[PDB]
């Protein structure tokens, strides 16, 4: 990113907004720990599935 | 030769598409520019959806 | 590319199996002229030899 401008680019999918009424909660995978961090409205990482 | 047709059925005539990739021919394109996912190189060929 | 700003503006280059075209000047032949060719390769960075 920080020297080409853009091809085909990849992503720590460290989001998925999903906004309502109040809070949030995401289905994120995250390119960083890889696994798939699930978050909730509660806040906390509810679930950590391998690969 | 140098002509192509491509032939599809009588209602997937919109969503026929084609995709090329041309596909290289120096092993040593391949390097430290494949991570710009363009090593080999992607285009296609396609009929738009129109109303 | 975007890694390369201003200090490039002197640089020859090729890769692998890529064409470089060559200028083989020559005068001092008739008929058929057959050409043989010498490269003279050599690697940048230190070399430690595993034998």
């Amino acid at each position: 990113a920080k020297t080409n401008p853009s091809a085909i680019l990849s992503l720590s999918t460290v989001n998925i907004t999903v906004v309502g009424l109040g809070g949030k909660a995401s289905v994120y995978y995250n390119s960083t720990s890889g696994q798939t961090v699930i978050t909730n409205i509660y806040g906390q990482t509810v679930a950590t599935l391998s690969g | 030769q140098n002509t192509l047709i491509y032939v599809v059925p009588n209602g997937s005539f919109v969503g026929s598409n084609i995709k090329l990739t041309y596909t290289t021919t120096d092993y040593a394109v391949l390097h430290y520019f494949y991570s710009t996912g363009q090593y080999k190189v992607f285009k296609t060929v396609s009929v738009p959806n129109v109303t | 590319l975007g890694s390369l700003s201003s200090e490039a503006y002197y640089h020859p280059v090729i890769w692998g199996r890529a064409l470089i075209n060559t200028t083989l000047i020559d005068t001092y032949a008739s008929g058929s002229v057959p050409f043989t060719f010498q490269l003279n390769y050599s690697v940048p960075g230190p070399l430690t030899i595993n034998m």
